[PDB]
RNA sequence: AUGACUCUCUUAAGGUAGCCAAAUGCCUCGUCAUCUAAUUAGUGACGCGCAUGAAUGGAUGAACGAGAUUCCCACUGUCCCU
RNA sequence: AGCGUAUAUUAAAGUUGCUGCAGUUAAAAAGCUCGUAGUUGGAUCUUGGGAGCGGCCGUCCCCUGCUCGGCGCCGGCCCGAAGCGUUUACUUUGAAAAAAUUAGAGUGUUCAAAGCAGGCCGCCUGGAUACCGCAGCUAGGAAUAAUGGAAUAGGACCGCGGUUCUAUUUUGUUGGUUUUCGGAACUGAGGCCAUGAUUAAGAGGGACGGCCGGGGGCAUUCGUAUUGCGCCGCUAGAGGUGAAAUUCUUGGACCGGCGCAAGACGGACCAGAGCGAAAGCAUUUGCCAAGAAUGUUUUCAUUAAUCAAGAACGAAAGUCGGAGGUUCGAAGACGAUCAGAUACCGUCGUAGUUCCGACCAUAAACGAUGCCGACCGGCGAUGCGGCGGCGUUAUUCCCAUGACCCGCCGGGCAGCUUCCGGGAAACCAAAGUCUUUGGGUUCCGGGGGGAGUAUGGUUGCAAAGCUGAAACUUAAAGGAAUUGA
RNA sequence: AAGACGGUCGAACUUGACUAUCUAGAGGAAGUAAAAGUCGUAACAAGGUUUCCGUAGGUGAACCUGCGGAAGGAUCAUUA
């Protein structure tokens, strides 16, 4: 979240190596534009984003909803 | 650690057929193995059996007919297709006259002769010929 | 196979690559040292300036002096011992005549008695020395 | 930021004196200038003042230890050998 | 078998099939809780309490007789401890071994028994963060440890 | 050619590690290689060492020097010629 | 109407092994244990009917609801629309996927390779379909494999009582406001649900009970011998060897005695017995932390298994500075030996042998044999713990504790027997459950030399340790068993 | 329209280090292969002092001798 008016999000998934009939983890980080109306977000919270026109060199996403981490109540 | 149950049980019965006990007790019991067992006792490769509910997990005492060369399992449970089930059977049952491959579909745990009638692929569990 | 997991797929695949470099008929293949050494450099034939005729002895059980040549190639400007084949065909190389060298059978591995020698003759300047043996063409004056 | 890859206090000597004396000085010129817990009061301020003559700067008590450390090593078991010949005789 | 030494041993209690409470056992589920508050006010763990009941006041299993097991009746009211009983011990054993490598500088064995106790707190601790009993910036430091016997 | 080997006279033993035409080698401006258009010079090997050789110390080495010696870039009335 | 030679490449090779190989002795498993990334993870929640079809048997259809427009029925019910109803993977279908290549229909190019043409004495007919990984889009299923929800209740579902922002459903036209309802947001007192905690693994962690072991660490007491000295005998040889001699001796050597002194080592008891993570560990007492096993109707509740990087320990030699120097004993000096011996043996003897401090990291560091898990025969011993049972013996006075006697159960070191089975055999109850080929996971080999070399990087005071090639060189190295000599 | 400041964009040539592949060499040495070369026999049988591992020191040359291993040994064994 360290950048001002922005965050970075992890996006995990798997990929079918075909010879050996199995999978290997793969990750792709991307940057996202958290706009202060979401007054409360932490690391690990789920975030739901959507495509939009380029806000920088490396920004083409905007935040739509928090979906909070499990437990987290206190 | 006992990482995977089925294959405890499935070797066990085979190793009680090579030797040849009148019946076999198989230790921690599940709703996949009792299930598998009923699929076998639906084509006659074993006879009727009893499960013993001790308040932990069960034990099961099968009665083994000597019509059972080998039972075995596949691991991990690969993901199969309706286009990709010839080239298991064609490399995992002995003959084109006999053999069976149990797998798990949304519409139930059942043998490969029936999942071609219901037209449903899915996972894979083991075989018996 | 030994590492049977369902999402291993890379553990499995970093190991065979690693491995295949132990394979010989491959590493001999997958490094630049095989083509650095080789006289032909990577090739099925390559011509050269002869310079002296030379007899090489044969190795044991067998014995009999074997008739060879010492060629300088063009492209590299490198020097090879070669070997004539037929009976009485050495009388057909004159010193500093040109020859089309070839390989000899098994790729970087000699044939039979004669040590070192991995190359041999097909031509002697635009007509094959096979023919010369039979006599189906004869030499210019 | 770590400033020296092996020369303790003995950066204060540079290239001089040769390798194995600078190693030999490192083990004595770190122990002499340390502090120790005064057993009497409990604090962490024993400290040398000359050759083998030490001083707590809190309860003003003063000890005779070893030149470069606070106990000499077989004066630790010279006390446990005199204590044990107090057992042999008294009965 | 055992996590930290070759022993592939075996030896446990075996609980019976029927679960309902025995005959002679008069002690009602709402009479007994005075006894669990009183043996927990004395500096004595819910495991230790779990015995003294089952020798002198004859009872099958405290769970069966009430509803709820012994960490639950102590801790919701305000009589139980802040760190798990099992983490307290490992630490206390830590603090009697590293104290042993003071004046017995060369007792090498002890040192190799002190690179398995600290592989059992950390390991026990990182569990205890995911089920959320320990606050999450917690740290077993032997420096500070001696405080909390 | 060469000498791994073999004998034979002798003393208290008879020079073992290393290290050289040296701040130490007569013959000598020793000889192969390196730097120059040209080098009794300087440095890199060869040891036969008149008289090298181990706290009478042997072989090596970062820093250091108003210490002894060679060659290259800079710069000059030191020289051409005043 | 072709057929050889040379080099690239595939099949041959299950000689790269995902399908599918090896690793006791053929090439090969880190000296030991911990460990993060990686991979892998016990069981448990929806299961029985009623009808419908033909000959008890096999099929199909019935198992979350709360504004309009039609099936009309009578503001009540059935049915289509306007919007929605833990989230993934998996799976069946539906779009969307240029040609040419491939596969495949049709058609007599005179046959084929091919093409996209053709057929009926103006006209009839084609220019088909299939396959086109992964990723994304769409609708069904909900077995198997991942995530969630009600605990200091900040809980569901209901009704009742205010506050504050407020489009007009309403006061014919013009001033205004509560009227009246909906549409935000806060909040107090209540009634109600069967109100809300799966189980305690022949998985683990930890407690507690009486035990056991040459496990480790610090002091402490003993024992005879070997070597050095101090005296008291008597006397001539005493060492050594296959045989001699170097070496000691009337300067009293060797054997005999009574004393003292230090520097090693722990005999016999000692076993196919014991404890330790591996190296390893054997004189009596005192103390200090640890340990496996057994015992338990104690407690936690999945906390576990294997492990790139990184870490603790690591015989014997070898190093750096002290302390100590009896025996032995690399280097050296002699005596014998032999054609020659700078080797065996024999006489001395340094570094070293022993303590306290810190380096070093390898050995046939061995069972030449990965760790955790399931399973598959028979017996005779044995060690530790627990339980049952005749009878001798001890403490006499028997209570129970020790000693001897026959089994039962758990973990340990080994044996014997055998057509469980395996293998190339020797041999292995594991080296078994392997073309009847899949329980989870880590290291590693791919014909011989060259060669553990060169080089570079790394670690050390040093020797050396970890990593580690190439050119060239060759049809056999090699394994287990036969007969011979 | 010629031309002249200022600005950007900017080839090319000169000076330096960084990096890649090949290349000369006094002298020092490894390895490999070649029909009647020379000193000795360390190894295979209790190869005539058992063999081999680690590490240190010696020796014309195979190889020795010290200390701790292991049978891959010439003993599965030895008597209250």
């Amino acid at each position: 979240m360290k950048m001002q008016r922005t965050i970075v999000i992890r996006r995990d998934y798997l990929h079918y190596i075909r010879k050996y009939n199995r999978f290997e983890k793969r990750h792709k980080n991307m940057s996202v534009h958290l706009s202060p109306c979401f007054r409360d977000v932490q690391i690990g919270d789920i975030v739901t984003v959507g495509e939009c026109r380029p806000l920088s060199k490396t920004v083409r996403f905007n935040v739509l909803k928090v979906t909070k981490a499990a437990g987290t109540k206190k | 650690v006992r990482m995977n149950v089925l294959a405890d049980a499935l070797k066990s019965i085979n190793n009680a057929e090579k030797r040849g006990k009148r019946q076999v007790l198989i230790r921690p019991c599940s709703k996949v193995i009792v299930r598998f067992l009923t699929v076998m006792m639906k084509h006659g490769y074993i006879g009727e059996f009893e499960i013993i509910d001790d308040h932990r997990a069960g034990k099961i005492v099968v009665n083994l007919t000597g019509r059972l060369n080998k039972c075995g399992v596949i691991s991990p449970r690969f993901d199969v297709q309706l286009k990709d089930l010839e080239k298991w059977q064609n490399n995992l049952l002995p003959s084109r006259q006999f053999g069976f491959i149990v797998l798990t579909t949304s519409a139930g745990i059942m043998d490969h002769e029936e999942a071609r009638r219901k037209h449903t692929g899915g996972k894979i569990l083991g075989f018996f010929f | 196979g030994k590492c049977r997991g369902l999402r291993t797929a890379r553990k499995l695949r970093s190991h065979r690559r690693d491995q295949k470099w132990h394979d010989k008929q491959y590493k001999k293949a997958h490094l630049g040292t095989a083509l650095k050494a080789n006289p032909f450099g990577g090739a099925s034939h390559a011509k050269g300036i002869v310079l002296e005729k030379v007899g090489v002895e044969a190795k044991q059980p067998n014995s009999a002096i074997r008739k060879c040549v010492r060629v300088q190639l063009i492209k590299n400007g490198k020097k090879i011992t070669a070997f004539v084949p037929n009976d009485g065909c050495l009388n057909f190389i004159e010193e500093n005549d040109e020859v089309l060298v070839a390989g000899f059978g098994r790729k970087g591995h000699a044939v039979g008695d004669i040590p070192g020698v991995r190359f041999k003759v097909v031509k002697v300047a635009n007509v094959s020395l096979l023919a010369l043996y039979k006599g189906k063409k004869e030499r210019p004056r | 930021a770590k400033r020296t890859k092996k020369v303790g206090i003995v950066g204060k000597y540079g290239t001089r004196y040769g390798a194995s004396l600078r190693k030999m000085v490192k083990k004595i010129e770190i122990s002499q200038h340390a502090k120790y817990t005064c057993s009497f009061c409990g604090k962490t301020k024993m400290k040398r003042r000359a050759v083998g003559i030490w001083h707590c700067g809190s309860c003003m008590k003063t000890v005779a230890g070893g030149a470069w450390t606070y106990n000499t090593t077989s004066a630790v078991t010279v006390k446990s050998a005199i204590r044990r010949l107090k057992e042999l005789k008294d009965q | 078998g055992r996590m930290h030494a070759p022993g592939k041993g075996l030896s446990q209690s075996a609980l019976p099939y029927r679960r309902s409470v025995p005959t002679w056992l008069k002690l009602t589920s709402d009479d007994v809780k005075e006894q669990i508050y009183k043996l927990a006010k004395k500096g004595l763990t819910p495991s230790q309490i779990g015995v003294i009941l089952r020798d002198s006041h004859g009872v099958a299993q405290v769970r069966f007789v009430t509803g709820n097991k012994i960490l639950r009746i102590l801790k919701s009211k305000g009589l139980a401890p802040d760190l798990p009983e099992d983490l307290y011990h490992l630490i206390k054993k830590a603090v009697a071994v590293r104290k042993h490598l003071e004046r017995n500088r060369k007792d090498k064995d002890a040192k190799f028994r002190l690179i398995l106790i600290e592989s059992r707190i950390h390991r026990l601790a990182r569990y205890y963060k995911t089920k959320r009993v320990l606050p999450p910036n917690w740290k077993y430091e032997s420096s500070t440890a001696s405080a909390l016997v």
